[PDB]
């Protein structure tokens, strides 16, 4: 009855990129491993079993800046890095 | 001078260890050659199509149909035959706009952070930019960026100037700094605290417009040379 | 400046035949031509999200804003995220939104618009970042350089008040810091001025996004072109294959439905051609973008018209749709 020869269903998701099937959605972040779309990335993690998890990606980390109108930061070493390039 | 040899060598033992890991470091590398392989690839694979003909051997129709009716299989593989290499040379074509455009910028970059310093932020690496060593590529080259990265900030309590009798005075290349109690001037990216001189500052104006100014006294040094 | 591209993907198969029709068996004598399109397209659509993530994650970490809103002087208010908006945009990034008339044909919703070339298998993947996600890495972006200057792009976060910040940038071009502690409330009143300023030309005169629409509109004209063409001949009696397979005699229908073929076969050569070749420009403009990122938002360059027209001081970002906009 249709195109697609077989079927296959675990858990399904409402990604704006179409429906996500094979992944169950955490409410965690982590970064983005493999791209699906619209802020929604898939990975391969555990939890003991290993599965395909579905997750919005992670922005980066939050530092708020202790900023005023009297304070400087001024740093007192340093670090001498070399980095490739391609 | 120990301690930025000894960084600088053991950031540079750290490049074979991570180039040699990871197992997809040069992938800019790859692609080209994985991009040039398959499109060889793509271009032997549709000689065994047909186009809707009778066969893809050649040697079958001219001795299979007759003297002018294979004449129309064969104008029908010919006009796919040529259609294939000529969209195999419209992207190559393609392709090696963006070669040249990397390339271009490859040059752009060899001669403004290795045959010089550049000012330009994350041009030459992501920090303050140093050197750069090349090194031979296949079909590239690979820049090492060194940078000079700060750490190990502290906190300190700043001013815009300093009163000292009625006249504000500003830092010629520094800051005015505080850590508590005295008041120092150092330069914007390490902390080396100096007293307040007048050799280190220069005056301009009164104490009535500056907002935020604070009081502090500003060493003459020559002063006390005339005192002894 | 735009940065990234409308990601089309195309059913062959759909396009060329009309998913109801034995031309599929008729498709497969070809092979590997439904394959390589498809393969430069998906490699156009992961380059329009490289594009962009070579553009807006320059930084690593989501710097946030202070409470107290006090820079000096300085009013930030209509760079700045508002807090009472559902999609937490700026003053100005909301104004930028509702200018770009987006056409895209990407959703999961069900007379007919413009996105009715579904039906003919040419469908619009939607991009791997959310422009909420955008107006927070625009966000990070001006916390970073409104509460630390150019220290955040090099290593640490830095804190330095905005006097000092401003001061020190005046020392870039061959400026003394005493012409700002000795006349702030004149910059101040000049920059929140100047600010206010470019609400003004960017809701009037009707073509101040022209570089966004004209790479908006040209995606739905080289679709539209696409459909347009699958209503022809090309020497044959007739367009609709359910006509010539219900109408002529099975093997005289090998050159009337391969003219077809062919044809559908050509355009769509062509319309990968040209998207492509004008891939290669939207690329060059998202490489432009990133480095006028780095050297006039993360730093202050002192190229002449490369941030603006005089002696640059700093830039701020906003968030456009399939671009960005440089406040210099
Ligand atoms: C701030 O710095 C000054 C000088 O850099 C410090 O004063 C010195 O303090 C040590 C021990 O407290 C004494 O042995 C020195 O003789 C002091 N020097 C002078 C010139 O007074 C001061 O203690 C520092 N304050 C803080 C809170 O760190
Ligand atoms: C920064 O500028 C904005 C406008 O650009 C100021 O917001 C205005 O505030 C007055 C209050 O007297 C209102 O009457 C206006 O309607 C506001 N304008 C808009 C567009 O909302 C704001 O006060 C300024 N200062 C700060 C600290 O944000
Ligand atoms: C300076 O900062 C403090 C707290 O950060 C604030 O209370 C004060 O009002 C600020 N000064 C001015 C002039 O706004
Ligand atoms: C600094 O000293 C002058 C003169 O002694 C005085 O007028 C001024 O108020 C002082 N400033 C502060 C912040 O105490
Ligand atoms: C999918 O269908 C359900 C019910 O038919 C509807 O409520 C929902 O909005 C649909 N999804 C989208 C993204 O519109």
């Amino acid at each position: 009855p249709t195109w697609r020869v077989y079927s296959t269903g675990s858990n399904v998701f409402q990604t704006r990129a179409g429906c996500l099937i094979g992944a169950e959605y955490v409410n965690n972040s982590y970064e983005c491993d493999i791209p699906i779309g619209a802020g929604i990335c898939a990975s391969y993690q555990t939890q003991a079993s290993q599965s395909i998890i579905a997750y919005t990606m992670s922005l980066g980390a939050e530092n708020s800046v202790a900023y005023s109108n009297n304070s400087i930061a001024i740093p007192t070493n340093f670090t001498i890095s070399v980095t490739t390039e391609i | 001078q120990k301690l930025i040899a000894n960084q600088f060598n053991s950031a540079i033992g750290k490049i074979q260890d991570s180039l040699s890991s990871t197992a997809s470091a040069l992938g800019k590398l790859q692609d080209v050659v994985n991009h040039n392989a398959q499109a060889l690839n793509t271009l032997v694979k549709q000689l065994s199509s047909k186009f809707g003909a009778i066969s893809s051997v050649l040697n079958d129709i001219f001795s299979r149909l007759d003297p002018p009716e294979a004449e129309v299989q064969i104008d029908r593989l010919i006009t796919g035959r040529l259609q294939s290499l000529q969209t195999y040379v419209t992207q190559q074509l393609i392709r090696a706009a963006e070669i040249r455009a990397s390339a271009n910028l490859a040059a752009t970059k060899m001669s403004e952070c290795v045959l010089g310093q550049s000012k330009r932020v994350d041009f030459c690496g992501k920090g303050y930019h140093l050197m750069s060593f090349p090194q031979s590529a296949p079909h590239g080259v690979v820049f090492l960026h060194v940078t000079y990265v700060p750490a190990q900030e502290k906190n300190f309590t700043t001013a815009p100037a300093i009163c000292h009798d009625g006249k504000a005075h500003f830092p010629r290349e520094g800051v005015f700094v505080s850590n508590g109690t005295h008041w120092f001037v150092t330069q914007r990216n390490f902390y080396e605290p100096q007293i307040i001189t007048t050799d280190n500052t220069f005056v301009s104006g009164n104490c009535d417009v500056v907002i935020g100014i604070v009081n502090n006294t500003v060493y003459d040094p020559l002063q006390p040379e005339l005192d002894s | 400046l735009p940065v990234s591209m409308t990601k089309t993907s195309v059913d062959c198969t759909m396009y060329i035949c009309g998913d109801s029709t034995e031309c599929s068996n008729l498709l497969l004598q070809y092979g590997s031509f439904c394959t390589q399109l498809k393969r430069a397209l998906t490699g156009i659509a992961v380059e329009q999200d490289k594009n962009t993530q070579e553009v807006f994650a320059q930084v690593k970490q989501i710097y946030k804003t202070p409470p107290i809103k006090y820079f000096g002087g300085f009013n930030f208010s209509q760079i700045l995220p508002d807090p009472s908006k559902p999609s937490k945009r700026s003053f100005i990034e909301d104004l930028l939104f509702n200018k770009v008339t987006l056409a895209d044909a990407g959703f999961i919703k069900q007379r007919d618009l413009i996105c009715a070339q579904k039906f003919k298998g040419l469908t619009v993947l939607p991009p791997l970042l959310t422009d909420e996600m955008i107006a927070q890495y625009t966000s990070a972006l001006l916390a970073g350089t409104i509460t630390s200057g150019w220290t955040f792009g090099a290593g640490a976060a830095l804190q330095i008040p905005f006097a000092m910040q401003m001061a020190y940038r005046f020392n870039g071009i061959g400026v003394t810091q005493n012409v700002l502690y000795e006349n702030q409330k004149l910059i101040a009143n000049q920059f929140n001025s100047a600010i206010g300023k470019i609400q003004d030309s960017l809701s009037s005169t009707a073509s101040a996004l022209g570089k966004l629409q004209d790479v908006v509109n040209h995606n739905a004209q080289a679709l539209n072109t696409l459909v347009k063409q699958l209503s022809s001949k090309f020497g044959a009696i007739s367009s609709v294959l359910n006509d010539i397979f219900s109408r002529l005699d099975p093997p005289e229908a090998e050159v009337q439905i391969d003219r077809l073929i062919t044809g559908r076969l050509q355009s769509l050569q062509t319309y990968v051609t040209q998207q492509l070749i004008r891939a290669a420009e939207i690329r060059a403009s998202a490489n432009l973008a990133a480095t006028k990122m780095s050297e006039c938002v993360l730093g202050q360059s002192k190229r002449v018209d490369f941030c603006g027209k005089g002696y640059h001081l700093m830039s701020f970002p906003q968030s456009a749709p399939h671009g960005v906009v440089f406040l210099h």
